[PDB]
């Protein structure tokens, strides 16, 4: 009874990759293939010892042993296009380690996980991180307003939009975050009701809006 | 809070006396 | 073979079913006559069945209208029941007009009820409306709130475009293969 | 006009449900004087009117602190529909 | 051959049927008389079956008209139980005159209803309609949406024509073959 | 095998087990017939199960809705009454809409009652709302709140965008295995 | 052997021998059909346990409610038994629906009454709320204020931030092993 | 029992290819006929393997892997007609890659798509694409307003359109889409209340003038 | 029966660790599977003698002792990412330990923990501990109020937020006090209304609050 027959009848959604530490490794890519997946482990029709690999909770589980012994580090994303050779997304202007260093991070990713045979270090512009978030916020004709501070952006998107721009907001966020990761540039979308929709006023340097006929309003920059 | 990228002064039915006191600066 | 729920309905059983078959545990579903139907499953997978009983709330609760509040086979019929029992048949009209597009699966349509606006001297309020939808995947879903929008605009007295959204999604894949049997 | 068909019910209902109390209390001992002289009968028509009398009363002596509060609140109530 | 639903009427039997046929599973349609109709799968079929009876929410429920929450024969008829039994027939009467034009399949109407434009000092607003039509396809479907404006325009006291919004749409293609029997 | 539940209800021993089979003890359900289910622990894990009865609060008394304290089927009603049982049926039905959204589990929705508006001169107040959800897990449940703060927005007659209050959380860990009885 | 109680309820039993096995004393249960149950304990834990069934006041009285003192069973209804009972639903419905947040066991909900203010021709007063909760111990129950005030906040016509008062704590130690036998 | 035997009567909406990696593929057309051949693989009458492609699922599918491996890349679309040896649709004034860095884009392409047997890379202009949809949405007669920037361009169509110029915009949107895709040009149909068709000017002492397109539009009293 | 096996079937939810104290550590992950390893050992089925231990209940256990027998010392967390070798986070420019004293105070450690083998004592710079914060403060665009004193430093972030500023804090500060420890650097998340709700008042040191149009109030300089 070996594990790629006891799951469904479709082998194309699982990936099956054997271990170091003498472990199956069962690689989904998301949440509901992940829960088809260990219920089969879970209600014990295996002898030996399986484990459910996935995108995301792989992506947070060497994030939280890095931040511990290897902090103040600059990086985006692991990407596991092909499992046998994850590549790690660093950044390059943020740190100033050596290819001595490169090496030793290299083998203490390599070690976390046993089904990987190299861990393939990437360092990457961080211009074009933020340049592919403009370019993109610009095209889907959106509000925005740029912060830029030292060591992360922040777009705020601010205004009374409507059901259309609200939709086309978060197919980019959700078709960025995928690519990026909310490390280094961070998207804010607020909305509020708009306080001039019947009233009368004027812009420019001195503005004001009148809220009835005899009543000022004199907003603060 | 006032989006309108020029400079202007815009009027939904105002009464001839609240409009004429937007131009008194200019 | 250990039963879960028992005396239940022939649309609740069939919600039970296809909620536990999504997560890779199959059911039986037994008659009873006038007892209603019953829903058993394996022994290793109870607890799980269990956990995703309670998770998702099951089994359903029928749906509410607002008509069934007010019914029509009361004795007096205030004003505000004859006008509350005429909004609740638009509302789940529009339903049924909205299902019948090019795409569309199931769709949700909600009114703002106003009542007391012909009873005293105030003048009646603007109509706002909200609609759901789920739409047929491989579709540009959000040229297709335009659409929606323009038949819900003028099927009432004065609403405008921007007292109504529309939020609309795709359906989620499909479920094909057995869960398959507990080998043991 | 809600409130008005509201009090118009309401108005119609506390007639039947106080017209009905001693109405009935009326007749149960009309009847308890005509079913017990199936024996020894001694029947007499003008007879039981003197104890129906004392038994609307009587019962009129138990609900009126009841018939009071029935009619204080509607008519509380009647007066504060009309002028707030 | 595993049941799904049973007690069903001829209409609500004949679109659960003509539902998992585009699907590629089969169905059997099983008179049990007075208790109604059956409809029966294959049991590789039972899986995937029960994912569309949940995702196309059937069987259908019965189509709702506003004259069914104000019935003729009841004892008081207000005028505004009057003035909402006159609109349904109305919109139930154009939309069986719009099914008689050249090439239309399906179609459906709704009149805006107005409740306390009457009674109050006010007179009443304009009138708004809506219309959704299934056309034939090989027609130049962008050409006949001025003829539905041109036909419900005058049919009424006064309406405007950007207060009429007509949705049209080509039919689906067209499912002639058989799905085929689960050999294994 | 103790006894410490008995005389229950098929909704609330379906919730009774799987509080217990969360915290590594295993009990059983039997059914009595009309007097309902009962459930069994083993003898070691007593000390334990009435512990956890004691801090949950089993057994669950049934969800309480506001028109229940006002029924239908009284003769005469107040406008303060019908009033309630229209904010009561609105309230339930815009809860049942929303877990008809992509990833909701659950929701619960609250709703002011601007019950003495009608009683004296000054004008009726503005609503509010307050929403809860639980989403299913690997969802960034950030962005999701802004969706279901404008699908409530143009539902009624006046809000605002600081008047609704959504505060929503993803689902707990799953429990997929079996509790285990105790060797003797 | 030496009963203490007899007649009990159900949930009035469960938490006296919740009690009693905090303080290392251990119960017997015994069913006795129509009359209820009994608790009794060993020979050398007696004058101890009647000591905490004097402290702790046990048995424990049904829970009152305000919905309690006004049945609907009366042929009239004040508009204060109408208030009153429309917010004795508020402030079950608002608890009921604080045990479905993120950790919290229970939780109690505190509305307060304001009755003459509907009949008089006094101004309403402003609506305090207090509330209550156990949570799940490792939580940070100083973050976790902030969102019961936002949940509170808008569930009502107007409240300010400072009309709202949480009074929340953590469980207690798990009682998990057996009490033991008194051996002599 | 072969696998174009099992599908339906209609032998010809089906195409049977022979993979390279001991698999075999069906190419349906549409989503309709996608679930009508899985349907036949979920209940298991075939002892082999097979999977089901298409032209839409399987241009979603190599560029999620294209922006992993080839970030910062320019391309518009992959075309299916013949599914034997498909079509890179590759931009060209905005890629600066040489000749044999593309033979080696090509196959790594090519074993992505076991399938096929050679995928051919055209360079098409770029400023044909937006000519294309210029003059088709200036053919409808439709009011838009055209946002050039750096790396796509943008059309925006507001105002209270009515049922003939969404039923045109629909359909103009969806035959180009098929064509280019969403990469470099985007469409921006949205219904707003103003009898002005997205369009402001403002009035002082000579005449009017043209405003630029801002986030505000005013309502219309009318 | 072996330990490994009274547990459930997931063989990796849980780690046993043989003490030297002739003991035997379980060690979990939380508090739900806490007690899903507390209830084996407590109902009996288990001969000899086992203890259930955690990341915040050992962190908050030596650090009783550390308020005892080491007071005024700067220090942030103990992190257990291999139990065997915990790495303890000492404060840089707060302490005067000399390298002597740090073996002392390491050898001290081991003891308290029998599971262990060298307890690893590394500074942290005392910078780097408020620039992470405001840091992450300033990226989830949240109004804010650093207050820095002596030995701490102290975040405040107060006013009238709405549902999205409270879901975007709430996943900073607990991220924050899982790597960080909350000894050194502390939020104060208080929501409140508008002080002074819709009061007309004259700020600046020489202040008044008007409660009326004919009613001025002189408290503290607003």
């Amino acid at each position: 009874a070996e594990l790629d027959s006891l799951l469904g009848q479709e082998k194309e959604r699982f990936q099956v990759l054997p271990g170091r530490d003498k472990m199956l490794y069962v690689a989904a890519q998301n949440e509901r293939d992940t829960l088809w997946a260990r219920q089969v482990l879970a209600r014990g029709d295996y002898d030996k010892n399986a484990r459910v690999i996935n995108e995301n909770e792989e992506n947070k589980r060497i994030s939280i042993w890095l931040d511990t012994y290897y902090p103040q580090l600059a990086y985006y994303r692991i990407h596991f296009d092909e499992p046998r050779k994850p590549v790690f997304w660093l950044s390059r202007q943020r740190n100033t380690m050596s290819k001595k260093e490169l090496e030793v991070l290299s083998q203490k990713l390599r070690a976390l996980m046993p089904y990987a045979d190299s861990v393939n270090i990437t360092l990457m512009d961080d211009v074009t991180a933020a340049g592919q978030a403009e370019a993109g916020l610009k095209q889907q004709a959106l509000p925005y307003s740029r912060r830029n501070h030292k060591g992360g952006v922040t777009f705020v998107i601010q205004g009374a939009l409507d059901d259309v721009e609200i939709l086309r907001a978060r197919q980019f966020v959700d078709s960025y975050y995928r690519t990026w990761g909310g490390r280094y540039v961070q998207f804010a979308i607020e909305l509020k009701d708009d306080w001039l929709k019947g009233r009368s006023f004027q812009y420019g340097a001195e503005g004001y809006i009148k809220m009835s006929p005899g009543h000022w309003y004199f907003p603060s920059p | 809070k006032i989006p309108v990228t020029g400079s202007g002064f815009v009027a939904k039915d105002d009464s001839l006396r609240t409009f004429f006191d937007a131009m008194a600066l200019q | 073979d250990k039963d879960l729920l028992k005396g239940l309905d022939q649309e609740q059983a069939n919600e039970v079913i296809a909620v536990l078959q999504m997560h890779n545990i199959e059911a039986n579903k037994i008659d009873s006559g006038k007892l209603g139907y019953s829903i058993t499953v394996a022994e290793p997978d109870f607890t799980a069945a269990v956990y995703w009983i309670k998770t998702y709330q099951l089994p359903p609760r029928p749906r509410v209208e607002i008509a069934q509040m007010f019914p029509a086979d009361s004795l007096v019929s205030s004003p505000r029941a004859e006008k509350a029992r005429l909004y609740s048949a638009i509302e789940q009209r529009l339903e049924q007009s909205l299902q019948t597009m090019e795409g569309v699966l199931s769709a949700r349509v909600h009114i703002s009820y106003d009542i007391d606006a012909g009873e005293n001297g105030r003048p009646p309020k603007p109509v706002h409306l909200s609609a759901l939808a789920v739409y047929e995947r491989g579709s540009p879903l959000a040229h297709q709130i335009s659409d929606i929008k323009r038949f819900l605009k003028n099927s009432f007295a004065d609403v405008d475009y921007d007292n109504i959204s529309v939020v609309l999604s795709e359906r989620s894949d499909a479920q094909l293969q057995a869960p398959g049997t507990p080998v043991k | 006009m809600d409130d008005l068909v509201f009090a118009g019910n309401k108005a119609l209902y506390l007639v039947l449900i106080l017209s009905g109390w001693p109405t009935i209390v009326a007749t149960i001992i009309g009847l308890l004087v005509g079913l017990f002289q199936t024996v020894t009968q001694l029947q007499e028509q003008t007879l039981p009117f003197g104890i129906k009398l004392l038994g609307v009363c009587l019962c009129l002596f138990l609900l009126s602190g009841w018939y009071g509060e029935v009619l204080l609140s509607y008519g509380r109530q009647v007066i504060f529909l009309a002028l707030a």
